[PDB]
């Protein structure tokens, strides 16, 4: 899929393109596969959602949100 | 695009390829997917010309 919702706003890989093989989604790059976990420092955002075509549903992992409670 | 250039061809979605060349030329690829239906129209306006 091109664009993956979160709340509200939109999100969109900094490099190489989303993936999915059925289970859950990931975000690798286009010349070789080596699936990664989506993070919030893999992409940015930009707009709303309404505006792109073929954006689906799921929601991104915070690498900081389980440690900001330290 | 270009897989089948670089070898053995490799199928992907046609909007997905207009975003890389975008990316290729410095412009982010937001602006793609917010306004796909005015290229569309100048693309095929262009073909009219
Ligand atoms: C059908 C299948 O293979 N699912 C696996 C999944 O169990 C695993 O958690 C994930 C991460 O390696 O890769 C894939
Ligand atoms: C079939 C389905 O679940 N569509 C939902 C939609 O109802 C909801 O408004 C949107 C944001 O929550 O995410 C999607
Ligand atoms: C892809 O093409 C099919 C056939 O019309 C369509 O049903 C589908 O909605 C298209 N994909 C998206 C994300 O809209």
């Amino acid at each position: 899929a091109p664009a993956i919702c979160h709340d509200g706003k939109a999100h969109f890989p900094r490099e190489g393109v989303f993936v999915s093989n059925g289970t859950h989604w990931f975000v690798t790059q286009r010349n070789f596969y080596e699936p990664q976990i989506i993070t919030t420092d893999n992409t940015f955002v930009s707009g709303n959602c309404d505006v792109v075509i073929g954006i689906v549903n799921n929601t991104v992992y915070d690498p900081l949100q389980p440690e900001l409670d330290s | 695009g270009w897989t089948f250039g670089a070898g053995a061809a490799l199928q992907i979605p046609f909007a997905m390829q207009m975003a890389y060349r975008f990316n290729g030329i410095g412009v982010t690829q937001n602006v793609l997917y917010e306004n796909q239906k005015l290229i569309a129209n100048q693309f095929n306006s262009a073909i009219g010309k």
